[PDB]
Parts: C-alpha cells; structure tokens; sequence
C-alpha cells in the first residue's frame, strides 16, 4: 500500500468479552504488544489519539491477545475491532 | 406449469392419454412466482448505494447494542387489564 492507511477493520462483535472495540475515532499512536502475549489485568496494549488527546487501551482481564487489527499511524472508526483476548 | 402436471390426478393414477394437457385446462393454473428474497437484496442494495430521503447519506453509524427485555406469550395471556375490562362491562 505504501503504508496501511487503506486497510478496512472488521467490526468488533459487542456481546463477545473478548473482542474489544475502538470507542471514538481516532490513531493510532503506539502499538505495545504483538500476536501471542501475557500481561496482567489493566496492561496497557494500545496508545490511540482521539483528537489531539492521547489515552491507553487497557485489557479487561488476564489473559492472551489473539489478534491485533491495527500498526502504528493507523486511522480508526467507531467500532473497530482492535484487539482480541483470552 | 410442469409442477401442476407432477401434482394432477390423472398423471398420478398412470392411465394418461396424448389429450391428457387438452383436456385438462386447470393445468395454466399459475400464480405469479413471489419472490421476497430477491426485492429486499434490491432495497439494501439501494439504500446503500443512492441513500434515503433526508438522511445524511454517510457510513452506517455505530449503534450501542440493545438488551431488548422479553415477556412469555402464556405470561401476557394469563393478564387481565382495561381490554378485559371492556370485553366485560362496556
């Protein structure tokens, strides 16, 4: 592509607690963990930027990411799914 | 058309003639072939591409989902309010 700036996310399923789902519009900023990880509850996974304002994506639970949607610098709408865990 | 020849009484019963099809006119007894499947796939696909009278024609928005809450049908059929009431007195 020349970067991933084209790349269409799939919805995240919203009755299904392992998928989480982007909440506003944003960027993304920092990617911090890759297919295959095991942090603690509260483990920050994802840096977005909103609109000038920055916050971390944060994991529900303990467990095992099963897939990350998004690279750094990627746009993201409403509803995205971002990351899945165990 | 050939449905009808399949379903009719003198085909089944196997004693059937080369004026079977004259002699039988009820066999362009045909309703036109409602098709719902296909005109809903023509609405979406519609809306989709042309938009709806003033909406603002955008990406379909994110809606939050619903917990739509359910009450039996025999729980609903054993109530009896003001419908009653009027089948009661007047």
């Amino acid at each position: 592509n020349v970067h991933t700036n084209a790349n269409v996310k799939p919805k995240a399923d919203k009755s299904n607690p392992s998928h989480i789902g982007a909440q506003m519009p944003g960027s993304v900023t920092e990617v911090k963990v890759s297919v295959g990880e095991t942090v603690k509850a509260n483990q920050p996974l994802l840096i977005t930027e909103a609109m000038k304002m920055e916050t971390t994506i944060q994991a529900p639970f303990d467990g095992v990411i099963k897939q990350v949607t998004v690279n750094n610098g990627d746009t993201i709408a409403t509803g995205d799914l971002l990351i899945e865990i165990e | 058309f050939l449905i009808n020849v399949m379903k009719n009484k003198k085909f089944t019963s196997g004693d059937y003639t080369t004026k079977f099809i004259e002699e039988t006119p009820e066999l362009f007894d045909i309703q036109p072939s409602l098709d719902r499947g296909t005109k809903t796939l023509e609405y979406i696909g519609n809306v989709t591409i042309n938009g709806f009278p003033n909406v603002e024609k955008r990406p379909k928005p994110d809606y939050e989902l619903a917990s739509i809450p359910t009450v039996s049908s025999s729980k609903i059929a054993s109530f009896s309010g003001t419908k009653q009431l009027l089948d009661e007195v007047g």
